[PDB]
Parts: C-alpha cells; structure tokens; sequence
C-alpha cells in the first residue's frame, strides 16, 4: 500500500498450443501488455 | 427424390478413371446427368449404387428398377445406367424379356405401390435396350488406384491429395452441370497441363462426400498455423457473395469470431480489411455489427468516394482500460482505386479468380468454399467440422 499494487512472482516450464501439443523449453520469452489466465 | 449421390461420384469418377488410363487422341465430353433445360436432343445419363452382399442375390436390387421406371415414365422423349457390388460375379449382361416380365412381378407392398403409381403404358423392349443392370467393383478401390494412377502421371507427390485430385472431379462435374456456347469436348493432354498450374482448395457437395477428405483439413491448416500466429500483419480478405450459402445470417458470426480473436487485445495494431465485390449494400451490416459491438471505419467522409488513405491509417489505442476506434475495415472493390503504400503480407480470395493486387512477395491463398463454416476450422475458431 502507499492504491494497492498486487504482485505474483513466476517461473517457466514450457508451451501448450490449441490441438494439444506440449513442448517443454523457455522456446518464447512473452511480451508484456499481455493477459494471464488460471489453469483448468 | 432420394438423389443417392455416391452413385455420381462413382459414375464421374470413372470417367476420370478412363481419362487418366486414356492415351493421345482422346476426346469426350460429359454425359449430363439428370440432377443438373435438357442441352441435346436426347443426351442424358443417371446412375445409383448398392454394393452390400456376401454373394448375389437378385431379391434386393429391385426398387432401382421401379423408382427409375418411374422416373422414365415421368419424362421420356435419354440414356440410363446403374452400377453395383457383389462379391465375384461381375461385367455387364443385358435382361431379357422374361427377366424384365419378373421384374414387373412384385411381392413387397412399397414394390406393388410404386407399381400401382407406375404409369400403365410402359414399353419393356424400349426398356431393355435402354436399361441396364451392371455390376462392379467397391468404389474405394477405384480411388486408390486412381491414387496410384495420379502417381504414375510424375506430380508432386506431398500436393496430390490437397490441390490436385480434389479439383480435378470438380473440373470433370463443371461439364455435367452448365449452360454456355463452346466446345465440349476435353482433350487429356491440354487437361493435365493446365491443371498441374493451378494452386486453389477446392471444397463443395462434391468433394465433401469424397473418400479421402481428412487429410486435405489437416494439411490446409498446418499450413497457415505460421500465417495466423503472429499478431502484428496486414491481411485482405476478398469474397463473392452471389454463390455462397445463407450469407446473410452467417457473414456476422464469422467477422465477428475473426475479430473476437486476432482484434481485440492491444499488441493488435494492424486491424484488417474486408472487401465485398457485386451489389451488396453496407448499411445494414454496418447497422448489425454496431448492434453487436464492433465498430467500423467505411472510409469515407461525407458520402461520396472512398479515399485511400483514411482507410489505411493506424488506430488509437489506450491500455487501461481497452478502448479501440476502429476494429475492423470495409469497403466494396470497385470503388477502391488505388493501392496501398505498404504491400499486404496475406492475401486471401473466396470464390475469385484474379485481383490486380496480386505479386511476387505478397503470399496469395485461393480457395472455393460453398458454405462459410468450413473455413471456421481452416482459421482455428472451431474444433468440429460439421
């Protein structure tokens, strides 16, 4: 506090596309502005 | 009617067998089929299939016979056919009277009911001459061998399922339904020539009933994962409304599922183009679209011509919260005239020959779809095709 500013610190494992595929590697580095979302 | 297609497919496809077997010199034209004016004096052709037996059996294969008797009492005044499987016996035989006195001879209630709306006058010797009952192979086996057939013809073996086989039986039924003033005929040689030089997907009624239509979906779609992953391009669509399917109620979702996905975030700052060619009227997309949501930029200021750079300007965006002026683009082709500054990097045609647009680096992608769902999967927005 000083508004709130919330912060949640990440590591990286590797990549899931559409069909299915996994691979694993840090293949892409994510450009910020860029949306996260919660794991089914 | 019942209008059993497979029995077409077979019946084109072994013109297409014949053709490819056929050495220099050959000329044919299609015998139109019924489905399709009557273009000729009499010069018409029908077909229907049934291949599930163990052995031969003459108690199934009646109600072809009926149903087409039908058919020729209908009409009359004009060939006729039919082809099936069964295990062993094979070739064609002509009926005999007496054969075809049995036939008249029913023992089923659908049978004497067909009879009893047979017309009474019928000529069973003009009916033998004219009809025929032969027998053949599955139809499966005429494709790959018609596969090996394509081989042997010395193609590009990855691009002979996706481009070559699925146009070619489209090329073949262009003749079996069409009105127009030149020659009819199709010579082999010239045939393959110019089909080796032509790159289109081709889907329709026809080909969506073709055995092997899985891999064709697979390969079109692995191949423009790279083309529509990137966020930032520039992509022109192009289309032709006037042979489409249902386009007025199903243009909205597509543009709007396309700009729910590749427009909405802010790292998206090339909106794309949408162009429609013919006589269409932009007014009441643009109405729906804005009930819906989205926002347009039509170009124009003041309502008389389209200037060709407003169009192509880049859009304001703000990050918290998202607001973005224009998220996507519309304009008829006629009135754009001119071109852009920047040459697009993708450039897809729907049911469209050639644009002046066209050239060396700009990537071209041509394809034939009759309804507006299929390339859903094509763009990654549906799991299912239909």
């Amino acid at each position: 506090h000083v508004n709130f500013r919330f912060q949640i610190d990440t590591q990286p494992i590797g990549t899931l596309s559409e069909d299915g595929e996994f691979s694993r590697g840090s293949h892409s580095l994510p450009v910020p502005t860029e949306y996260a979302y919660v794991t089914p | 009617a019942e209008y059993s297609i497979k029995g077409y497919l077979y019946q084109f496809l072994k013109y297409l067998s014949e053709i490819l077997a056929a050495g220099d010199g050959a000329r044919i034209t299609i015998e139109g089929a019924i489905e399709d004016i009557a273009a000729g004096l009499t010069t018409a052709v029908q077909c229907k299939y049934h291949e599930q037996a163990e052995k031969y059996t003459l108690g199934k294969i009646y109600k072809p016979i009926l149903l087409m008797l039908e058919h020729f009492s209908k009409n009359s005044g004009v060939s006729y056919r039919l082809f099936c499987h069964f295990p062993g016996e094979s070739g064609t035989k002509a009926l005999t009277k007496d054969d075809l006195e049995t036939v008249l001879s029913t023992k089923g209630e659908v049978l004497r009911a067909i009879v009893a709306r047979i017309d009474t006058s019928v000529d069973y010797e003009a009916f033998l001459d004219r009809f025929a009952i032969e027998f053949g192979p599955s139809a499966e086996d005429l494709q790959v061998a018609v596969l090996a057939s394509l081989k042997d013809k010395g193609f590009d073996p990855d691009d002979i399922d996706a481009v070559i086989f699925p146009n070619a039986i489209q090329r073949i039924v262009d003749l079996a339904t069409r009105s127009d003033v030149n020659d009819r005929t199709v010579e082999p040689k010239t045939f393959l020539a110019g089909l080796r030089e032509v790159r289109r997907v081709t889907f329709t009624r026809w080909t969506r009933e073709l055995a092997t239509k899985g891999r064709m979906f697979s390969s079109l779609r692995k191949s423009l994962r790279s083309c529509l992953a990137h966020n930032s391009r520039w992509r022109v669509f192009v289309i032709n409304p006037l042979t489409i399917e249902n386009f007025d109620d199903d243009i909205v979702r597509f543009i709007k599922a396309f700009v729910q996905r590749y427009s909405s975030k802010y790292l998206h700052s090339n909106p794309p183009l949408f162009m429609l060619t013919g006589d269409y009227d932009l007014s009441v997309l643009q109405k729906r679209l804005y009930d819906a949501g989205l926002r347009c930029e039509t170009g124009k200021v003041g309502g008389t011509d389209v200037i060709i750079k407003e169009l192509f300007r880049r859009p304001i965006l703000i990050r918290n919260p998202f607001r973005m002026e224009f998220s996507l683009r519309l304009a008829k082709r006629d009135e754009v005239i001119g071109g852009p500054q920047r040459r697009p990097d993708e450039l897809f045609l729907i049911n469209v020959a050639d644009d002046e647009w066209k050239h060396e680096d700009v990537n071209v992608h041509g394809f034939k779809i009759e309804r507006l769902s299929d390339l859903e999967y094509i763009l990654q927005l549906r799991s299912d095709y239909a």
